[PDB]
């Protein structure tokens, strides 16, 4: 459900109200990341999210014409847009995530 | 029922008939508007005995 | 249930458990058992609320 | 014991045969509806009574 | 005290009656409920006496 | 290859299902009995009737032998049982 | 239950084009007084049309769903009494395999 | 009750007396159209209706997987195979008659024995 | 797919069993009174009456539907033209409108874009809508005559389940519309960049954090209990 | 009663009768009691 | 986590024989009953105490730290 949402329904929501009288064509979902004060953004993993209370979200970038960061979508775990999806057992275990 | 007649059944069924509410909606198959123009002759070819017995 | 053809008024189709808890329930019987069971449970869950209000 | 289970199955089967006969009579509508009850509810009351009697 | 248009004073009187009303009772029939700054209904004295959670 | 098909509640309306993958298509007194197959027109069959049960209810040994309210109380209490919730 | 899943949802447009191409006439041309019997074909609840051979149509749709041309998500129900053939592709529908 | 619409106006036809002919003429008053009543009936209600119980019969009803088969003898072709169903109409009062569609001839016959019905 | 528009439409058979005045009517969005069905068909375009009764009762031999429809066509004769029917939806619209302007257009919009949006939003054709209203009336009539199942509200074929996909879809729809309004207001203020991304971020974060599934915190009708803390007491839980 | 099929033929005594005739039939059907007492839906004889 | 040190019921030491049980199961390819009996558990309390163990220590151990 979340996968089909992030793949198709997000694009559909953007495209229904692209136009305005400034038009939005395409939306990119990046991998989860953290924008930390007085620092540089880095990849954020679920274990670090839980341990530092960080919301586990990824920025949504939309192109605009006459890329802007419209916001952050929290990512359901083991979805198609997380680090643990393309993870084997030892990958999870190195990442401190139980299979 | 009445004391001296409680053991009876004729009175019991009689009073069942006398108290049981009866409405035409239960008993009529079909109450319908028909056209019969004349009194002496009826359009329905089978109905005639109704007016023969009247006559 | 989907497993009985329509117009099936037999006891097996209409909730009659044929056999005991020692002996076990066929899955239709177990589902009808569950339906009766949560009928009972919901009935107590509402009767307690009613009876509490009446008592008060 | 085995004889008791055998005879229990016999009573349940007899009740089922009785319910089937009642059903067939209803399907051929030779059954008069009970006073104060329609034919559907009459058939259902007969069936539930016979199943309860069998279980008892 | 200042100029009295008699319609803006009517509006302010309506507002102050509404405010006293929601202050003393938040269950008016066919009128919007007073909302607090946070958007939830504001807790009136009727409400503080009203229900099971109420005072009585 | 069309060996398994998905049926929802609405499509369940117009299909006759077989219970046992082999028994209804074509006795020891304590052995399991079944309503005879007077229908030769089955369209689907259960993979296994046990799968009607959910996650908490399928932990139970012999739910059919249980009473159904006890199966419900177990399904509530197993969530509260103590164990290893995760290996991390 | 254990073997129970929810439809993500699919676009019905392939099913409408197929229904058009396989003989489901449009709804404008439906003329009930000439046509006393004809299945009403619905897709996602929209009465898209009518069809004069529900058996052949339903067999075709079934075979396509098994072979995988049509998504196994979509559910198709032929009600012979009401003479309807309803197709549902929308999300949120609960289904189990068999 | 039979009912018919005014020609090339397509609107229902009210009844009106013709005492001069002492006859029933359906007249459309939207357009000055009049026609003799085909049947004396002008209305129908059927407080109990004997129709619709067999509604849903089609040519391929016998091939419905969902119905229950039966082994009853068809009166005409003496074919054993049928599909049987209850009255499609429902009432608390309606009896539990079974209607048998013969797959061979698609003919409806009843489980009752006192009264024979062709449909 | 979008706009989250639940155009509820009711169709009621006013009267009671054994009453003579058995009048079928129907509701429209933003209309205050149940328009008679014959007037709705007039508005949609079926000026003729036999066409209406054919769109309702498919089997002409089955007189019972026409018999129960007789009061409807009797009392709906007060309109006999499409423009008049749209205009009657206009008189009940009551949007300070004139016989031609702002009122027939309101009725046209109501009967086109708001009456059964799922059938078709397009301008081209409205015979679909008439046929579907006829089907719906037929189903109501059959239930009135006890010839068909009254739908059980508890049947899973008729129920659906919004999972994480549809629910987040709803939230993102409202949050994005709020963002579009904000940027539009900013562009207007630019009479002679600058997008509040926290509008989409923090709102969605709240809606997941508290379970209040609402477009904004201010709405108390958010239907709480959507998102809950994952109960990791045990694996089965 | 001896006739295999029994009917009632009812007539209005001596214009515009057809319009109110349906209301007359309506009242003469529901609001007419042949025997009994009003509200007495069903009555059963037990021992 | 690890095999219990002692049988809960009788108190027989069963932590001695976990790896012997695994070896008899894997190397010798003996069924569960034969492996337990050859390990010398006669009481079904001890027998379930070894038979029902889950070696969760392995899963917990072979994380990083
Ligand atoms: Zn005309
Ligand atoms: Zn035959
Ligand atoms: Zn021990």
């Amino acid at each position: 459900s979340f996968n089909q949402f992030v793949d198709y329904t997000l694009q559909d929501i953007i495209c229904e109200d692209s136009t305005l009288i400034i038009s939005f064509g395409k939306i990119y979902v990046t991998k989860p990341m953290v924008n930390e004060s007085d620092g540089v953004t880095h990849a954020l993993y679920p274990q670090e999210a839980r341990l530092r209370n960080l919301t586990y979200s990824s920025g949504l970038f939309v192109d605009v014409k006459k890329k802007v960061f419209i916001g952050r979508l929290p990512i359901m775990l083991r979805s198609k847009n997380c680090y643990l999806s393309e993870a084997t057992e030892s990958d999870l275990y190195k990442l401190k995530e139980c299979p | 029922l009445e004391p001296g007649h409680a053991a009876d059944q004729e009175q019991a069924k009689l009073i069942r008939s006398a108290i049981e509410h009866t409405t035409l909606k239960s008993v009529t198959i079909a109450s319908e508007i028909y056209y019969d123009p004349d009194p002496r002759s009826t359009v329905i070819p089978e109905d005639e005995e109704i007016i023969q017995l009247h006559f | 249930l989907p497993h009985f053809s329509k117009d099936d008024y037999s006891p097996e189709s209409k909730g009659f458990v044929e056999n005991s808890y020692l002996r076990g329930l066929t899955p239709q019987e177990f589902f009808f058992h569950a339906m009766g069971g949560r009928e009972g449970l919901i009935d107590t869950a509402v009767k307690t609320a009613e009876t509490g209000y009446i008592q008060r | 014991d085995g004889p008791t289970m055998r005879e229990i199955t016999e009573t349940i089967a007899e009740a089922k045969k009785k319910v089937l006969d009642v059903t067939k009579e209803a399907q051929a509508n030779l059954l008069t509806a009970k006073h104060g009850m329609t034919l559907r509810e009459s058939f259902e009351d007969n069936v539930v009574r016979f199943l309860n009697e069998a279980r008892d | 005290h200042n100029g009295a248009p008699h319609h803006a004073i009517e509006e302010a009187e309506s507002l102050l009656q509404f405010h006293v009303a929601t202050y003393m009772d938040n269950d008016i029939a066919g009128q919007p409920q007073a909302l607090q700054k946070s958007g939830r209904p504001v807790k009136s004295i009727r409400a503080r006496l009203k229900g099971k959670e109420g005072r009585i | 290859e069309g060996l398994v098909e998905y049926i929802d509640a609405e499509e369940e309306e117009s299909i006759l299902i077989a219970m046992q993958p082999e028994d209804l298509e074509p006795v020891d007194p304590a052995k399991r009995i079944r309503v005879s197959h007077h229908a030769t027109t089955f369209t689907h069959c259960e993979i296994h009737p046990s799968m009607i049960l959910g996650v908490a209810a399928s932990i139970i040994p012999f739910p059919d032998h249980n009473q159904s309210p006890r199966n419900t109380y177990q399904s509530a209490m197993g969530k509260q049982a103590m164990g290893v919730f995760l290996t991390n | 239950s254990l073997m129970s899943c929810i439809s993500v949802g699919t676009d019905p447009m392939p099913i409408i084009t197929f229904l058009s191409e396989w003989g489901m006439e449009p709804l404008e041309d439906y003329v009930p007084h000439q046509s006393p019997d004809a299945t009403r074909v619905f897709v996602n609840g929209v009465w898209h049309g009518v069809h004069r051979n529900p058996a052949r149509l339903m067999e075709t749709l079934r075979t396509l769903r098994r072979k995988g041309d049509i998504n196994p998500e979509v559910s198709m129900i032929r009600d012979i009494r009401e003479k309807e053939l309803k197709i549902f592709t929308d999300a949120g529908r609960v289904y189990r395999p068999l | 009750t039979t009912f018919r619409f005014c020609r090339d106006c397509n609107n229902m036809l009210y009844p009106r007396e013709d005492k001069e002919n002492n006859r029933l003429l359906f007249e459309c008053r939207t357009c000055s159209y009049v026609e003799e009543a085909g049947s004396p009936l002008v209305y129908r209600h059927e407080l109990i209706t004997n129709i619709g119980e067999t509604a849903g019969v089609v040519q391929d009803i016998g091939s419905d997987p969902t119905l229950p088969r039966s082994d009853r003898e068809c009166p005409k072709c003496h074919s054993r195979e049928n599909v049987f169903f209850q009255s499609q109409q429902r009432r608390k009062d309606t009896s539990m008659v079974l209607f048998f569609v013969c797959l061979s001839c698609s003919h409806i016959f009843t489980s009752d024995q006192k009264n024979k019905r062709t449909q | 797919k979008g706009s989250r528009f639940i155009s509820t439409l009711q169709v009621k058979l006013y009267g009671r069993e054994g009453s003579s005045a058995r009048t079928i009517k129907a509701t429209l969005p933003y209309i205050k009174q149940d328009i008679p069905i014959v007037i709705i068909f007039r508005a949609l375009g079926i000026i003729p009456d036999g066409e209406i009764l054919e769109h309702i009762c498919y089997d002409v031999n089955d007189w019972q539907m026409l018999e129960m429809l007789k009061p409807c066509v009797e009392d709906g004769f007060v309109i006999q033209d499409r423009e008049t029917a749209l205009d009657f939806i206009g008189r009940r619209g009551t949007a300070l409108g004139i016989k031609k302007e702002k009122r027939i257009q309101y009725a046209k919009d109501i009967l086109q874009k708001e009456f059964l949006p799922h059938i078709t939003q397009l301008e081209g054709f409205e015979s679909r809508k008439a046929f579907f209203l006829g089907y719906m009336i037929n189903r109501l009539l059959l239930c009135a005559l006890d010839r068909k199942d009254q739908d059980d509200r508890d049947h899973f074929g008729k129920k659906r389940l919004d999972l994480a996909g549809p629910l987040l879809a709803q939230l993102f729809k409202t949050l994005f519309k709020k963002l579009t309004k904000d940027i539009f207001r900013y562009m207007q203020r630019t009479v002679e960049l600058a997008i509040n991304a926290k509008t989409i971020t923090s709102g969605l974060k709240y809606a997941l954090a508290t379970g209040n599934w609402g477009e904004q915190k201010k709405a108390m009708s958010s239907r709480a209990g959507v998102s809950q803390v994952l109960n990791r007491y045990t694996y089965s839980s | 009663d001896n006739d295999e099929k029994l009917i009632i033929r009812c007539r209005v005594v001596r214009a515009e009768e057809d319009h109110m005739l349906k209301k007359i039939e309506n009242t003469m059907l529901e609001n007419i009691t042949l025997r009994g007492v009003e509200n007495i839906e069903r009555v059963v004889m037990m021992k | 986590m690890i095999v219990p040190v002692r049988c809960f019921s009788c108190g027989k030491v069963v932590g001695d024989k976990w790896e012997s049980y695994l070896n008899l199961l894997q190397e010798d390819e003996l069924d569960e009953g034969t492996a337990l009996s050859r390990l010398g558990l006669k009481r079904y309390c001890c027998r379930r105490m070894i038979l029902t163990h889950v070696d969760l220590i392995e899963k917990f151990l072979r994380y990083n730290p």
